[PDB]
RNA sequence: GAACAAUAGUAAGCACAAUCAUAGCACAUAAAAACGUUAGGUCAAGGUGUAGCUUAUGGGUUGGAAAGAAAUGGGCUACA
């Protein structure tokens, strides 16, 4: 009683593949990025927007830092 | 003699979605003292009868937590203070029960619910199939 | 362990929401991370001490209005003027060293 | 010698509350407790939020009503409404005790974000159960 | 065909306490309700339950004049449905440069309304007919 | 730091060392001396340090019919009040 | 001028209702309850203390509100809220042909401040798999895809959910896994066939 | 004031690692998994080391609310074992007894 | 300040006892054990009377608080 969570549901929450889009589909990016949204799927105590925040952070951050996952040997986007 | 006139007027209103049907409501009261949740059963009992539920009363066994500190404040540990929290449960067991039958049950059981006890509640929903269950070919 | 009990087990995974392909126990506590909230987040802890500022200026407001008598903070100020009367009191800042 | 919440016995003149004169060990044998949560069950959570409460309540209202409270409070936790009973002396003027008590009735439900009831029971004066 | 289903009943949240409350009527030995039961403290005569009743309120708006003089003492939320009428009040303007938003803040809260007004027409600031409804 | 804080009752019996285990044989009677000062003795409960005036503690409730509000005193009324007490 | 009011007891009426005097709960007032009643410990000639300031009467909780008449009076009123059973679904050999799905919530009350209980998130759903319409090709696929979950003994399937924060998530998400296992159960892909 | 200036520098402690909680949480998956290179994990540790001291939950220490004592506290309550006897004794906490069997 | 085939002893009360807890008794265990002795331990759980610090005996950051020539108390592993 007196928490909606923003209306949200099941869907919001479990499923946070769509935000894995900007990402190489085959590449690790895509194998760390699916344990994390592992972790954030089963986590009752954060909203969606948190989530969606951490997301944004390891996007900017995989965005940032190109020299070094050029430099890694594995080409990354 | 200076009895009110026309002390009753409700707001009480059948809407058309069905009514939920609940299998067994668990009503689990724990306590620290036994007299207390002794009058709270015959409470209970005595409200459900009225109602008509036929509510089943049985005592889970009792949970004993101790713990052991230090007798003196600066050096002295051979000789020491232990205390005791003692936990005590009461089990009601309600059967066949609707939504606004549980609601007023369970409203006026909590309303009157004493300062000392906990109370959890465990609803057995009834329902008999989901949309995309009952005869789907993919 | 079967080719078609792997392919199940992975079904099974993909269908929970689990982890699909394989990873290894070093790796699984990234997703136990996000997984469990953490320690420094947990209310347990951020919200361990109560404001003794608050309650301390609440109480002192309190006694200087003339609602709250704090009979400890009475003994002190009582004890402070005794002091004081008798000649001992609190130098200034500056001059104790040097004076 | 035990020394933990024990009155020590005078000349034979020493007026005693039956609180104090029950030793610790006494306690749920002879004398209950003095306040009722459901922080100290076994499945149950929020014991230090409400003890660090219970202290404060404590205090306030020994601050509160200075030489007029005969014996400690009784804290009643039920249904995110809590009630404080008072045993007190008839020290102060009827108009002093309604200014208190309303005063109490909402700095505390203000102060603690939760509904507070506050019932004062007047004794002519503190009331002694073992010798005088 | 042989499942029964019947409907189900939506009452106020209320409803069901006005219902346990129409059972009791009133007593007839019994002090009324706000009053404390304590002998020493039940009135005796109407002057004295007037007293009564006016020494609680000035404890209970005493108390409320602590709480909105030091709101910083009660910022502090440990309810989770965050009940709205246990919290402090403000009786300061948010933005007190812009004479739009000064005058809004004014009107609701009888000397500074003036005194806002006058600010807003030292520079020649436009005002509509719906704030100086209000003002007015 | 409020709850750091004991009552005063406790404070004279540590204060004074009335029940001291030096004391018990006879080895005190030096400072022959032992006066305890009750601090609510002169107390007024309505009053405080900012000189507020409760209508239900310091002035009486009605005044000329109608009801108090609460006041402060002046400065200088506020200095003769502690210069009596 | 110190005032001295004889309580309620002399004034109480020997058929007084006392729903009237204890409507709800009370700290136990001695004033306007005309029993007497010696709580405490007795002393070796003294008697155990009256009612007037007596501690140990406040700290226990008191039931006078609840009292068999009160309480008949109060459930007299609650007839017109409740509704009726279906005397049809009396055996629970018919609830289980009928509504063979159940549907487990965990509701906590706590005395506080706060109502957020964190064990109220998780939503048990059992399914009972002799009143589903699945094949014995299905059948064995879904077994394996639950593993344990699904108790060989008893054949019922259990469902834990407790990702979503809240209990109605939870729920349509349990709802969602039951529809997803049973759409899954009949899919044939090329894998099984080795 | 607080009970101590220990206690007062643990608030802050405290203080800083809920604000520091999502940095830390968000840098350790980097530091913590074995799919990712270690040439940015070497960097994730330079990150994570130009962090503040007081920044990481290690600092923080239990301590008592009433008198701030580092040791000898319980968890459940948040309490010395000697402020929890002087209350249990007293009789302020419910269910609290000495145990005798 | 006592003689039971009784010679100045009554005695509130605190102790002991009884009672309570180890969910049936008994037993046992646990608990309790007064007034006082050891100026016994604790200003470092916490507050404190007196005597002392206030650009310091106060408040913040970093780094270190080893090591065993040797003696000894209590436990674990064994010497089959
Ligand atoms: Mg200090
Ligand atoms: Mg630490
Ligand atoms: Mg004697
Ligand atoms: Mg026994
Ligand atoms: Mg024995
Ligand atoms: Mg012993
Ligand atoms: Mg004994
Ligand atoms: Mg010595
Ligand atoms: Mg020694
Ligand atoms: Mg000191
Ligand atoms: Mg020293
Ligand atoms: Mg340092
Ligand atoms: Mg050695
Ligand atoms: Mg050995
Ligand atoms: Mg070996």
């Amino acid at each position: 009683a007196g928490f909606d969570d923003d209306g949200s549901e099941f869907h919001e929450h479990i499923f946070l593949d769509k935000y894995l889009q900007d990402f190489p589909k085959q590449g690790p990016i895509r194998h760390f990025m699916e344990l994390v949204t592992c972790g954030l799927s089963k986590n009752p105590y954060l909203s969606v927007k948190q989530k969606v925040e951490h997301i944004e952070w390891f996007r900017n951050y995989f965005n940032e830092k190109r020299v070094i996952l050029k430099e890694s040997g594995i080409q990354l986007n | 003699v200076d009895v009110p006139k026309d002390m009753t007027k409700p707001e009480i209103t059948i809407s058309d979605e069905p009514d939920t049907l609940y299998k067994r409501l668990s009503v689990l009261v724990k306590g620290h003292d036994k007299a207390v949740l002794d009058s709270y059963e015959y409470f209970a009992v005595l409200a459900a009868k009225e109602l008509g539920i036929s509510i089943k009363v049985h005592e889970p066994p009792r949970k004993i937590e101790r713990f052991t500190l230090l007798k003196s404040v600066h050096i002295f540990k051979k000789h020491r203070v232990q205390y005791e929290m003692r936990t005590l449960y009461r089990c009601l067991e309600l059967e066949h029960l609707t939504g606004s039958t549980a609601d007023v049950y369970l409203e006026y059981i909590q309303r009157n619910l004493p300062e000392g006890v906990a109370m959890e509640v465990t609803k057995t929903k009834l329902e008999q199939l989901p949309e995309h269950i009952r005869k789907p070919i993919w | 362990l079967s080719e078609y009990a792997v392919r199940m087990s992975r079904l099974s995974a993909r269908l929970f929401g689990e982890v699909a392909r394989p990873t290894d126990s070093k790796s699984m506590k990234v997703v136990k991370l996000f997984s469990e909230q953490p320690l420094a987040k947990r209310k347990e802890t951020y919200d361990w001490y109560p404001n003794h500022n608050t309650y301390f200026a609440l109480m002192g407001t309190l006694r200087f209005l003339g609602l709250y008598r704090d009979e400890h903070q009475d003994f002190r100020d009582e004890q402070l003027r005794l002091k004081k009367l008798r000649g001992k009191g609190k130098p200034r800042k500056g001059e104790g060293k040097r004076a | 010698k035990n020394r933990a919440a024990r009155v020590r016995v005078s000349k034979g003149d020493k007026p005693v509350t039956y609180e104090e004169a029950h030793a610790p060990h006494y306690i749920a044998h002879r004398k209950g407790w003095l306040s009722l949560h459901t922080g100290n069950l076994d499945g149950e959570d929020h014991a230090a939020e409400r003890t660090v409460e219970d202290v404060f309540l404590r205090k306030f209202m020994l601050g509160t009503f200075p030489g007029c409270l005969a014996d400690q409070l009784v804290l009643k936790r039920r249904a995110n409404q809590l009630e404080i009973c008072a045993l007190v002396l008839r020290q102060l003027p009827p108009h002093k005790f309604y200014f208190l008590v309303g005063y109490s009735e909402t700095l505390l439900s203000h102060f603690y974000k939760c509904p507070v009831h506050l019932h004062l029971q007047t004794v002519p004066s503190k009331v002694v159960y073992k010798y005088i | 065909e042989e499942v029964v289903i019947p409907k189900k009943k939506t009452w106020d949240k209320v409803a069901i306490l006005q219902a346990l409350a129409s059972t009791v009527h009133r007593d007839s030995t019994a002090a009324p309700y706000v009053f404390q039961d304590d002998p020493y403290l039940i009135p005796t005569s109407s002057v004295e339950s007037h007293s009564f009743l006016l020494a609680k309120k000035s404890g209970e708006n005493a108390a409320k004049f602590i709480i909105n003089s030091y709101p910083k003492y009660f910022q502090k939320d440990i309810a989770e449905p965050h009940i709205p009428c246990l919290m402090p009040e403000y009786f300061e303007p948010q933005i007190e440069d812009v004479s739009e938003a000064a005058l809004q803040e004014r009107i609701k809260l009888x000397x500074x309304x003036x005194x806002x007004x006058x600010x807003x027409x030292x520079x020649x600031x436009x005002x509509x007919x719906x704030x100086x409804x209000x003002x007015x | 730091s409020f709850f750091t804080k004991l009552t005063a009752d406790e404070l004279w019996k540590g204060a004074l060392a009335e029940s001291g285990a030096g004391a018990r044989k006879g080895r005190g009677k030096r400072t022959k001396k032992k006066r305890r000062k009750d601090l609510n003795r002169g107390q007024i409960i309505g009053e405080g340090r900012h000189g507020f005036l409760w209508p239900g503690l310091n002035i009486p409730l009605m005044r000329n019919g109608a009801v108090q509000t609460i006041a402060q005193r002046s400065k200088e009324d506020q200095e003769k009040v502690e210069a009596d007490m | 001028r110190r005032k001295a009011l004889p309580p309620r007891t002399e004034k109480m009426a020997v058929d007084q209702d006392w729903p009237s005097v204890y409507p709800v709960a009370a700290p136990f007032k001695p004033s306007a309850v005309p029993l007497p009643v010696r709580m405490g410990y007795p002393v070796k000639r003294g008697v155990p203390m009256a009612k007037e300031g007596n501690l140990e009467l406040l700290k226990i909780p008191n039931f006078l509100h609840l009292t068999p008449v009160a309480i008949k009076r109060h459930c007299e009123a609650l007839k017109d809220f409740c509704t009726e059973w279906p005397a049809a679904l009396d055996s629970d050999e018919k609830c289980e042909k009928h509504f063979p799905i159940e549907i487990d919530t965990a509701d906590y009350v706590s005395a506080g401040p706060s109502i957020r209980n964190p064990k109220a998130r998780v939503v048990t759903l059992r399914v009972k798999l002799s009143s589903l319409n699945l094949d014995d090709h299905a059948k064995k696929k879904l077994i394996k895809l639950v593993g344990d979950r699904y108790c060989k003994s008893t054949d019922v399937l259990t469902i834990k959910t407790d990702r979503c924060p809240l209990k109605r998530q939870n729920y349509d998400y349990a709802v969602y896994l039951l529809t997803v296992l049973y759409h899954e159960s009949w899919k044939t892909e090329e894998w099984e066939k080795k | 004031y607080y009970v101590d200036w220990k206690m007062l520098r643990d608030v802050k402690r405290r203080k800083m690692a809920y604000e520091y909680a999502d940095e830390r949480l968000r840098i350790n998956s980097l530091r913590k998994n074995t799919i990712l290179p270690k040439d940015l994990q070497e960097v994730a540790d330079e990150e994570i080391a130009s962090l503040p001291r007081d920044s990481c939950p290690v600092r923080i220490r239990n301590r008592c609310v009433m008198t701030s004592r580092p040791r000898g506290v319980k968890r459940r309550w948040r309490l010395s074992r000697i402020v929890f006897r002087h209350l249990a004794d007293h009789g302020q906490l419910s269910g609290v007894q000495r145990a005798m069997w």
